[PDB]
RNA sequence: GGACUCCUUAACUUAAACUGAGGAGUCAAGUAGGUACAAACCGUACAAGGAUUAAUUAUGUCCAA
RNA sequence: CUAAAGAUAGCGUGAAAGCUCAAAAA
RNA sequence: UUUUUUU
RNA sequence: UUUUUUUUUUUUUU
RNA sequence: UUUUUUUUUUUUUUU
């Protein structure tokens, strides 16, 4: 009875592991046949993110690099708009 | 027998692309409706009160929760609040209670060998 | 599923966390901030 | 390694946390070991066979606290046998699980008395006799069915186990020197001599019988 | 160490006999002989026992 | 070849206000040997010092 | 929010971390180490690793803190606990215990008639023997013969 | 191969210098490729607290107050056991 | 002929709560190197020996790779192959020596690789693909190929590898087949004398050791 | 599944008649007591009815005796002050095991009375 | 021979040694009266600690 | 009684200083809470350990903030 | 009446290198360096010209180096 | 020996019988 | 040139 | 731990 | 328990 995963149903269930082609896990029961388990088919692995994202990734992320022309900007800095500049 | 309450109410809606609709011909109509529900928002929650103080070695119970959290598309944790306070507690009584007892027959028996003196 | 294209391969030490052509940053992202 | 899972950064693995307390195959431990334990030196007196354990299972194997060994020699109706004038060993520690240990009693039980198993014979017909004279073991499985020669496992097994018949022949007793050997050699015979689970006609080890089936 | 071990019981040299204290088994048996890489023989079509 | 890495010899030299660039060190490495070898004694001095305190533990 | 991760890639990764809590140091190096040796009296690691700091730190310690660190070191080891005899032999095998032997042979003529005992007895509990000051403390012992109390000439005796 | 493009994935395993046979077992998931080695993927036992190097550095302070486990496979006691993504 | 084969994890014990689950090695239990009962002489490794010669310039490293690393063996090696080691190494000319490895069989490998690893062989045009080669058959085969490869592939990738891959000698044995060369192993000496006894015997008196010696005959 | 082959035997097994003699109050005096309520326990009384146990109480100070008789024959006497229960059974184990290894050679251990 | 560096074995000292949560657990019960003997508490055993810290701390006599 | 009306509930807990040019976040981070205390007087600054804070605000196994937390005498 | 990326956001299947907005960098019109392999990411005391010289930067320090 | 033992938690049968667990003692 | 395990 | 080992097992807990 | 990561260009894991 294959499972993607493991279970104690029985009163006396042991966690064991087969030689089989592979290292599997399984479950053994003596009071009822129906109750082995091996888990040799499970669901297919996802990717993961790598570790070195993680700054990144969490948390509130700022802008890389700031506004200021819109702030800067002034007809004193622009020769086209200086002598309409009046200070009387 | 027992009672529960929802938290969380769909209102929401949203629209959906029938099917023979070129690139974009405008909005969609609704096809079903959505509840934004955020993290920490509560879903469901039973006013029930564990009347057994006096057996903290006993977890709660969470089958209810446990039969449906794999249907829901979010990830739940099982709560469980009530006004049940440390120092109401009959464990630091029994605890004391050891104690004291322990203490007094070590004493009884230091006593009664009689390699010390008494008071 | 999002596998195949390359602008989807993750950022690798010396990069910024944002070479050209990348959807995959925007969209976790955007998954965890609500799907 | 270095690379976060899909459950533990999204969803955070918060299925662990998601289990019921009823339903359990077997009661939560109780949590009485608190605090308040006084520990205490126990002592034990074996027999004079395990000094065939050596120093190295006593010194050279590692053991989170000291386990101390040492063995007195004695030189040498009814048996009225008294704490003094035999020979004996003395193994003491703090722990006491490391004095119930089943290789001590091993080392006794190989060189003085040995193991033993046996396995029980049913059905109609189902007899285990014997040719001439050791090692040729026959036994037959049921009535018309040829008999099975048991001699490469006598051959395999020689020296280290030996196999009783009963007069009946209903009986196969396994006796040897050797745990394993004896295990394994008693698991190699049933492997053959199972019973089947409808006609019943076979071998099974004793205490752990055979359930009957029936046809729908 | 072995060299100098070896000259101090040089100067002890045994009387008493040894004891032994070996695993005790079935001597009776000594004389048979078991053959792993043993072909099974069929000498004859109707087997009048089955060899294992 | 001494027992002296280039990381070691580098500050050590650098701390004795020697001023010698890459090139003529190399030269030298390979035309002078015994210019080499004394530049490395000399900044081996420098570079391993003792402590306030020595203490003998062999007999004990 | 914002993590700590986030805030420090955008800084030298040598940067150094500022403090949070600051307080005065110890002024007097005895006196304070004096206080620490009261809760350490049952775990060796504590003793040795105080030992070390206070050695670091100086370089002449004080003798009777010395003589009180190497008797609480000896009184772990006694006759009464389960330790075992492996134990104490690779104590004795650590470069701490013999700079700590080192520092009091140095400055054994600073023994005083009092602590001449407890050394014995330390002596004793660990199974250590030196020729360096046991000469010394029975010149003492054999001074103060019609000084000591009868327990102590019976304890010193066994030992 | 056959096959014009494939999944980074795939290819990744595609990579591999191991047997037939722990390919199969690496691709169904029975098997796990870290550090040049082929172990048994981490178990996730119910109720007990996972390893330290799987969660996520806030979450460490948390998993490590949870209950640990310090016996064998037979000596188990879990409820249910599955393979930790 | 009809299922996978034997692996080393059939033999011991399986601990998945642990980093090396089970050991890893390249044959069976009863399967191991071993030596003959009857040494006609006890030997001694010399761990590694070195020849200098002015006049030709040509020098020999002679080491004894007896359970160590592979990789290690391999990086250490590729430095004497390359001669960088010299203050006058041109990396236009192979500026090496001659290195000979021995005991070449009693290599280890860490983790799971010996049962979890194979060599792929590259092939012009074949539909079948490149031909894979098991680890536990070039052991069984020829075990100098398992660090003549990891040699080769450390090597720079240009045309003066084949020549600085050909004055490598790998041998499974211990002695080698060279003439001129001086000898790893050679057959021990007779340790050095003590100027004092560690011992001290005292016999006990006579008549009680022959008392003692009737009452136990 | 998992097969138990080899079992314990008990301390009561393979027994033709077991003897306690003590004196209550007695110092080291718990193994008799011990003894005596596995004797007249439950268990017993099911797995071994053909066994002969009995207990005397001494009215003076005397050391206690325990004397045991197998099924083949063999006689024991021990004292209940400087031994166990558990290191007791070390002494007769022998002759316990060959007589069992008889009956099991001879009969089937599944057998009922 | 210098380039043959990497073949040399070495061997650094022990810094501290190294015990199990078992055998600190039992000096400390040790210390506080609860050796192997006995209950030094409930009867003064050889060894004792009350003992020794008058005797070692008042060893010389009043003149 | 046990459940009798007159049994207190303060509690008295040590708190640590806040130094100048310190965040939130840095103490945060050093296993600190940071708080304030601010009526009937000056502004003052403290620190308050996590383990000891926290043990109060949350005193039940399967529970939240307790409401309890806002119904004491904290002698700091 | 513009191609990639950062924050906010409209549409879509919280899809797509799409479709369209608000404000910063780069390319367009940028060299050499790093990121394995083909503009957009990091860094630059950023390419008048010549030579066998010294430096805290992204970042590295088992081998290819 | 004393103490304790759910209207009955897990096996079993044809309506039954029988076993085990909890509790108690050690 | 590995660390930790209060009293 | 024993060539016990196609999906069958023993011993010892390392 | 930690140093060893997507080091996923190759070798190697020598701790």
């Amino acid at each position: 009875w294959h499972r993607g995963t493991l279970s104690l149903l029985c009163s006396s269930c042991r966690y064991v592991v087969r030689k089989w082609h592979v290292p599997i896990l399984g479950v053994d029961c003596n009071a009822n046949p129906r109750h082995k388990q091996a888990l040799s088919v499970p669901a297919p692995r996802s990717r993961g993110i790598p570790k070195h994202l993680y700054p990144f990734l969490v948390g509130k992320q700022y802008p890389r690099h700031p506004r200021w022309r819109q702030a800067f900007t002034h007809r004193s800095r622009m020769g086209k708009y200086k002598p309409q500049v009046a200070r009387n | 027998s027992k009672e529960v309450h929802q938290n969380v109410h769909a209102t929401y809606a949203v629209t959906r692309k029938p099917e023979g609709t070129k690139m974009g011909q405008g909005k969609g109509s609704i096809d079903r409706f959505v509840a934004r529900v955020p993290a920490g928002r509560i879903l469901f929650h039973i006013p029930q009160i564990n009347p057994f103080h006096p057996f903290p070695e006993v977890e709660p119970n969470f089958a209810a929760f446990k039969a449906i959290a794999p249907r829901l598309p979010v990830p739940v944790v099982f709560r469980e609040q009530n006004n049940f306070f440390q120092m109401h507690s009959v464990k630091d009584l029994i605890r004391k209670r050891q104690a004291e007892e322990r203490e007094n027959r070590e004493k009884t028996a230091r006593d009664k060998l009689g390699g010390f003196h008494t008071d | 599923w999002n596998r195949n294209p390359s602008a989807r391969y993750p950022k690798k030490g010396n990069k910024g966390c944002r070479p050209v052509c990348r959807a995959m940053r925007k969209i976790r992202k955007r998954l965890r901030t609500g799907r | 390694g270095g690379s976060y899972g899909y459950d533990a950064f999204f969803r955070g693995a918060a299925e662990v946390l998601n289990g019921s307390n009823i339903q359990l195959p077997h009661l939560p431990e109780n949590e009485e070991q608190k605090e308040g334990k006084v520990y205490q030196l126990h002592s034990v007196r074996f027999p004079p066979q395990v000094r065939r354990l050596g120093a190295n299972y006593f010194f050279r194997r590692q053991r989170a606290v000291p386990l101390t060994y040492y063995h007195h020699l004695v030189e040498a109706g009814v048996h009225a046998q008294t704490g003094r004038g035999q020979a004996l060993c003395f193994v003491a520690s703090a722990n006491p699980g490391y004095l119930q240990s089943k290789e001590l009693e091993n080392a006794v039980f190989e060189s003085t008395r040995g193991f033993a198993c046996q396995l029980i014979l049913e059905g109609r017909g189902v007899k285990a006799y014997f040719d001439p004279e050791w090692p040729n073991l026959m036994v037959r499985l049921g009535v018309g069915v040829k008999p099975l020669a048991l001699r490469r496992l006598a051959e395999q097994y020689a020296t280290r186990a030996k196999i009783f018949v009963d007069k009946r022949g209903l009986l196969l007793t396994v006796h040897g020197y050797d745990k394993c050997a004896v295990g394994t050699l008693a698991m190699s015979l049933f492997n053959h001599l199972q019973a089947n689970p409808y006609t019943m006609k076979g071998a099974h080890v004793a205490m752990h019988p055979i359930k009957k089936k029936v046809t729908r | 160490k072995d060299v100098q071990l070896t000259r101090l019981l040089a100067q002890f040299p045994p009387v008493l006999e040894a004891v032994k204290d070996e695993k005790k088994a079935y001597e009776e048996d000594r004389h048979l002989r078991f053959q792993r890489h043993a072909r099974q023989k069929f000498e004859t079509w109707p087997p009048e026992k089955l060899e294992i | 070849e001494w027992s002296f890495p280039y990381a070691w010899l580098a500050t050590s030299l650098w701390r004795q206000n020697i001023w010698l660039d890459r090139k003529m060190l190399a030269n030298l490495a390979e035309t002078e040997p015994a210019s080499f070898r004394a530049l490395v004694n000399e900044g081996k001095s420098v570079y391993f010092w003792n402590p306030d305190k020595v203490r003998d533990i062999q007999d004990l | 929010m914002t993590t700590r991760e986030y805030e420090e890639a955008f800084l030298p990764r040598r940067l150094k971390r500022i403090k949070v809590f600051n307080t005065p140091p110890p002024s007097e190096l005895p006196a304070f180490f004096h206080k620490r040796l009261d809760n350490a009296h049952s775990n060796p690691r504590s003793i040795l690793k105080l030992y070390r700091q206070y050695m670091r730190k100086d370089d002449y310690p004080a003798y009777d803190w010395l003589v009180r660190c190497f008797c609480h070191l000896g009184n772990v080891f006694g006759f009464n606990s389960f330790w075992a005899t492996k134990d104490k032999q690779v104590i004795q095998a650590l470069p701490s215990f013999k700079f700590l032997v080192y520092d009091l042979i140095e400055r054994k003529h600073l023994i005083e008639a009092r602590q001449v005992p407890r050394l014995l007895y330390a002596f004793a509990c660990l199974e250590y023997r030196s020729w360096h000051l046991l000469p010394t403390l029975l010149e003492h012992v054999e001074a103060n013969l019609e000084k000591w109390r009868t327990p102590t000439l019976a304890n010193m005796a066994l030992t | 191969g056959h096959k014009h493009s494939e999944s980074v994935l795939q290819q990744f395993y595609n990579r591999l210098p191991v047997r037939k046979r722990f390919l199969k077992a690496i691709r169904k998931g029975t098997l796990i490729w870290d550090k040049g080695q082929v172990k048994i993927p981490p178990i996730a036992m119910q109720g007990y607290g996972l390893p330290n190097k799987l969660v996520l550095p806030h979450q460490k302070e948390f998993n490590n107050k949870l209950p640990k486990f310090k016996g064998k496979i037979n000596q188990l006691k879990a409820t249910r056991i599955w393979f930790q993504d | 002929s009809q299922s996978y084969p034997k692996g080393s994890f059939h033999e011991g014990h399986i601990n998945p709560f642990a980093d090396v689950q089970w050991i890893s090695r390249p044959f069976m239990k009863r399967n191991m190197p071993r030596d003959h009962h009857p040494l006609a002489k006890q030997h001694t490794s010399l761990k590694a020996v070195t020849m200098l010669d002015e006049e030709s310039g040509n020098h020999w490293h002679v080491l004894d790779g007896k359970g160590r690393s592979v990789g290690g063996l391999a990086a250490q090696v590729v430095r004497l192959l390359q001669g960088k080691h010299r203050v006058d190494f041109t990396p236009r000319t192979a500026a090496g020596d001659s290195v000979i490895v021995v005991n070449a069989i009693h290599l280890k490998m860490a983790g799971h690789t010996w049962d979890t690893k194979v060599y792929k062989f590259d092939r012009k045009t074949h539909p079948a693909g490149p031909k894979i080669i098991t680890a536990k058959t070039i052991m069984a085969r020829n075990p100098a190929m398992i660090l003549n490869l990891a040699v080769k592939r450390m090597l720079p990738p240009n045309r003066l590898r084949p020549i600085m891959y050909r004055k490598l000698f790998v041998y499974a044995g211990a002695l080698h087949p060279h003439w001129q060369v001086p000898q790893v192993i050679v057959p021990a000496k007779t340790p050095a004398e003590v100027s004092f006894l560690p011992f001290s015997v005292e016999r006990a008196d006579p008549v009680q050791a022959a008392a003692r010696i009737a009452a136990l005959g | 599944p998992k097969y138990d082959l080899f079992k314990p035997l008990d301390f009561l097994a393979c027994v033709k008649s077991v003897h306690v003699a003590y004196h209550p109050g007695r110092p080291r005096s718990e193994v008799c007591r011990q003894l005596i309520h596995h004797m007249k326990s439950d268990s017993v009384r099911k797995r071994f009815p053909s066994l002969q146990a009995s207990y005397q109480l001494l009215g003076y100070n005397a050391p206690s005796t325990i004397k045991i008789e197998l099924i083949n024959g063999k006689k024991h006497e021990f004292q209940a002050e400087h031994f166990s229960l558990r290191e007791m059974q070390m002494r007769f184990d022998t002759d316990q095991f060959e007589a069992y290894l008889e009956y099991m050679k001879s009969q089937s251990v599944e057998a009922k009375p | 021979l210098i380039a043959l560096k990497w073949f040399r074995r070495k061997r650094p000292p022990m810094r501290l040694p190294k015990y199990s949560p078992l055998s600190l657990s039992l000096s400390i019960q040790a210390i506080r009266g609860h050796g192997r003997w006995g209950s030094e508490r409930e009867f003064p055993r050889g060894w004792d600690q009350l003992h020794l810290k008058d005797i070692l701390g008042s060893p010389l006599r009043s003149e | 009684g046990v459940l009798g009306a007159g049994r207190s509930s303060a509690v008295d807990v040590a708190c640590k200083p806040w130094k100048r040019f310190v965040r939130k976040e840095d103490i945060q981070r050093a296993g600190y809470v940071p708080c304030i205390v601010e009526k009937y007087g000056i502004e003052r600054r403290l620190a308050i350990h996590r383990d000891t804070l926290e043990a109060l605000a949350f005193d039940e196994q399967h529970g939240h903030l307790s409401y309890l937390f806002q119904a004491r005498l904290f002698r700091l």
